[PDB]
């Protein structure tokens, strides 16, 4: 049973990180607006105990066992040398070292849109849900923004769906 | 004459009309009129 051999114990950081998802896909007007006011409250209330960081790199392809040494050398010139995996692993320790310093960590990347994909990584973070109840609410929330929104107005519904 | 033909008759009319209006109000449940007002009530406070 060494093809997978899933270990009973898994590596986790010192404290569970908190990330923000919902009520729609990240990067959109409202979704970036809802987190803007929410993250602002945490730093004032938890002054001296929190550290909010922003990472612009992808996180979807992050499994606990995929290779002995993923992308150790960038001069390999292979299918993974030119990819972002050369810097994907670097930020994992950055979250790891952030928890080591005994403080609250906040992850608000643009690459998280569902708790399912991050439910199997090494981080195992805290997922906060800001559900807006009926989908009809979201509509008039985005309709009042401006012409920057109806260029992709419809995908917000399936973003919540 | 005033007590019987005016106060008692007015009581009769009020009772009959109240019963009819209650019957129509109960009938309106099948159409679900109250549901439309209820959802719109809890939707406006969401936007506010």
């Amino acid at each position: 049973k060494q093809a997978e051999h899933v270990p009973p114990y898994d590596v986790v950081p010192s404290m569970r990180p908190v990330v923000l998802v919902g009520p729609s896909l990240k990067g959109y007007e409202v979704t970036d607006m809802m987190q803007k006011a929410l993250f602002d409250f945490l730093k004032h209330r938890f002054d001296g105990r929190i550290s909010i960081t922003r990472v612009t790199a992808d996180l979807s392809l992050a499994k606990r066992s995929v290779l002995n040494n993923p992308g150790k050398r960038t001069i390999i010139e292979r299918s993974s040398a030119r990819s972002s995996i050369a810097e994907v692993q670097s930020e994992i320790e950055r979250i790891f070292e952030l928890a080591k310093s005994l403080q609250l960590v906040v992850l608000d990347a643009d690459t998280i849109n569902h708790p399912a994909q991050l439910a199997k990584t090494s981080l195992a973070p805290i997922i906060v849900f800001v559900k807006v109840s009926s989908p009809k609410v979201l509509q008039r929330l985005i309709r009042s923004r401006g012409k920057s929104q109806m260029k992709h107005l419809t995908v917000q519904m399936m973003a919540y769906d | 004459l005033i007590i019987i033909g005016s106060f008692f008759v007015l009581n009769l009319v009020l009772g009959v009309l109240s019963g009819e209006f209650s019957k129509e109000r109960e009938k309106a449940k099948a159409r679900g009129d109250f549901q439309k007002l209820r959802e719109k009530q809890q939707l406006e406070e969401d936007l506010k």
